């Protein structure tokens, strides 16, 4: 089936991130990991032994879990791959 | 890992990390223009030992305080002072914070935050650079030769007679033991 | 702060940006016969001090960018004469509960 | 030579932890995967300032899971060595190919070719030691020592170091 | 990033959207043969196995908040305060 365009833009209306990059349920829909620190999908989740890491930006404890379209990973990935950074925070700092 | 107050947009070709020397050439990380967290510019923070065993201090014991806000809902007697401070604020696995107390308070060279005060409130005199103005305070020298050898990065920057008083007025407030 | 007549000359005008920091600003008459601010529905703003900005920031975990903005040339912008980047501080009135809060930066 | 840098992590934390005292957890963790830690860049992460203070800024979300991730931006105080850096340590380890000597939380060591040369290396000494025509060097013995060059590795950072310049050696 | 369990600052009630999903999930969970944390007063209906671990507050998860910057909160069914 169809996620297009209107479908898109809601789910930017909404504010639902990873569900995008993964308009959902419907279609993509993917559950990634980040850092809470270096806002990326570097995470190594074995889930399973609950073990998570993320050397580098080293971590284990500050860990998320979003749901965002598959494309939209890719979106990312795709970005990265080009030396661009997307970084990925679930809390705002910038107020407004 | 642990990111260090500034994004350096590296820009794919990174080649040119300069050397590590007492030419006060130090790690990017290190110049003496860094960026505090409020989003300020601020000087360096240089050090000195016994100032350092002070600052450790200070903290780890206002932590055993606040780590009980929460619970209610003379040289060889600092050694065992210092690793109760740690059995209680430490990691207990933190063998290097260990040796960096005993270290930090075995060559120490004041035991009065009013000692070290002084100690800063000359030095910071000179408009020497941070990395100076702690080998300086946990060095000890006799000479203008003594120093200006073991902290090349100053030959030039002071006349051997001033760099001398200082050395006086060091070994004067030089705490006892 | 100067006040023109009828206008200035355009070779005159460019003439402002050339002496930093020292800043102007042009004002017409016809523009200041009426206070904008005391009308019904323009409400009161406030100039927010690079302190009290830095921490409005901290306290809602924002980035400069995610901010209501007002504009360079908006009416009640002049009349408090902002630069971009400083903020501003909208308290209106509120028929859900008195008054409510809010922020415009610039651009 | 010690310094107090400024520094951030990331933590995410499990939505198990989403308590009432969370910002508890935090700090705490903060304190795990950090004091002791190593990098070539900070050097040695000894002690975490300010314990209170502590910026959590708010956290956010991830997005698969409920895990949250929160830039916890922090102080503490640092050191690490550089060539061509005086310090003066405790002597531990001494071998016919030199001694090493403990400056703080590091490990500098002296190669033998390294120190002067009217030192010889005593072996049949109990304990080992090195000696002169007065100075006496072994276990507990206080030197003071140049440092020619680092080498970062894993969890420490080791370096050697020379006693053949002047105003160096035994004090 | 994450938060101290102190410093929390988030709503110390479950929201709807919370409940709603820790039961279903703790259901799927229970119906999938998982273990069940509290006696059986005899029901058969995984939902309704989830709607009782969740009045004796016997379920072992944990609501992870993202925050709009990324960073997180996390509390526990058990705190969580059920009003409703």
């Amino acid at each position: 089936l169809r996620f297009g365009e209107m479908e898109r833009d809601c789910m930017i209306a909404h504010g639902a991130a990873s569900f995008l990059k993964e308009l959902m349920e419907a279609s993509d829909a993917f559950r990634v990991h980040i850092c809470g620190i270096c806002g990326l999908m570097t995470v190594i989740a074995k889930l399973n032994h609950n073990q998570f890491e993320c050397k580098g930006c080293d971590n284990k404890i500050d860990i998320y879990q979003i749901h965002i379209p598959y494309a939209a990973k890719l979106l990312f990935q795709e970005l990265m791959a080009m030396n661009i950074t997307p970084r990925l925070y679930t809390d705002r700092s910038r107020d407004f | 890992s642990t990111s260090t107050f500034q994004t350096r947009r590296r820009r794919l070709k990174k080649v040119e990390e300069e050397e590590n020397a007492a030419t006060l050439q130090l790690g990017q990380e290190f110049q003496l223009k860094q960026i505090n967290h409020q989003g300020e510019e601020e000087e360096l923070i240089a050090l000195n030992l016994s100032e350092a065993r002070l600052v450790i201090k200070e903290a780890l014991v206002e932590r055993r305080r606040a780590f009980k806000r929460s619970q209610k809902k003379t040289r060889e007697k600092e050694l065992e002072s210092i690793d109760v401070l740690l059995e209680q604020t430490t990691g207990g696995n933190n063998k290097d914070l260990k040796n960096t107390m005993q270290y930090l308070t075995n060559f120490s060279r004041f035991r009065d935050q009013e000692t070290v005060g002084a100690v800063i409130q000359l030095l910071k005199s000179t408009g020497l650079h941070p990395f100076e103005v702690a080998q300086l305070g946990s060095l000890a020298c006799d000479t203008a030769d003594e120093a200006k050898t073991l902290i090349p990065s100053l030959n030039n920057k002071i006349s051997d007679d001033e760099l001398e008083r200082i050395l006086k007025e060091l070994s004067n407030l030089e705490t006892l033991y | 702060i100067f006040v023109y007549q009828n206008n200035i000359t355009p070779s005159a005008m460019k003439l402002v940006p050339s002496i930093p920091p020292a800043t102007i600003e042009t004002f017409n008459e016809a523009a200041l016969v009426v206070n904008i601010t005391h009308h019904e529905l323009v409400p009161k703003h406030i100039r927010l001090s690079s302190d009290e900005k830095r921490e409005l920031l901290k306290r809602y975990r924002l980035k400069e960018s995610q901010l209501p903005r007002i504009q360079r040339a908006d009416p009640v912008a002049l009349y408090l004469g902002l630069k971009r980047g400083e903020v501003v501080k909208i308290i209106r009135k509120s028929e859900t509960s008195g008054r409510y809060a809010s922020y415009r930066i610039c651009m | 030579m010690f310094f107090i840098k400024d520094l951030s992590l990331n933590i995410t934390l499990h939505p198990s932890f989403f308590g009432p005292r969370m910002k508890q957890y935090l700090k705490t963790k903060l304190l795990e995967e950090v004091e002791g830690s190593c990098t070539g860049k900070f050097g040695y992460i000894l002690c975490v300032l300010d314990y209170d203070n502590i910026d959590i800024q708010r956290g956010r979300i991830l997005p698969t899971d409920g895990s949250a991730e929160f830039n916890v931006k922090y102080r503490a105080v640092v050191f690490k060595p550089f060539k061509g850096e005086v310090v003066d340590g405790t002597v531990v380890s001494c071998s016919q190919h030199g001694f090493e000597v403990q400056v703080g939380p590091m490990k500098v060591f002296v190669t033998k070719h390294l120190m002067p040369q009217d030192l010889t290396f005593n072996a049949g000494s109990n304990p080992p030691s090195y000696q002169s025509s007065e100075d006496v060097i072994t276990i507990k013995s206080r030197i003071r020592v140049k440092i020619e060059g680092c080498i970062s590795q894993v969890s420490s950072i080791h370096a050697i170091g020379s006693i053949k310049e002047d105003y160096l050696g035994a004090i | 990033k994450a938060i101290p369990k102190d410093q929390r600052a988030t709503t110390p009630y479950m929201t709807k959207y919370e409940r709603a999903r820790i039961l279903g999930t703790r259901a799927l969970q229970i119906s999938m043969n998982a273990p069940v944390f509290v006696d059986l007063e005899g029901e058969t209906d995984p939902l309704r196995i989830a709607m009782k671990e969740l009045a004796e507050k016997k379920i072992p998860l944990v609501i992870r908040r993202y925050l709009p910057d990324g960073s997180f909160e996390d509390w526990s069914v058990e705190e969580l305060i059920v009003d409703l």
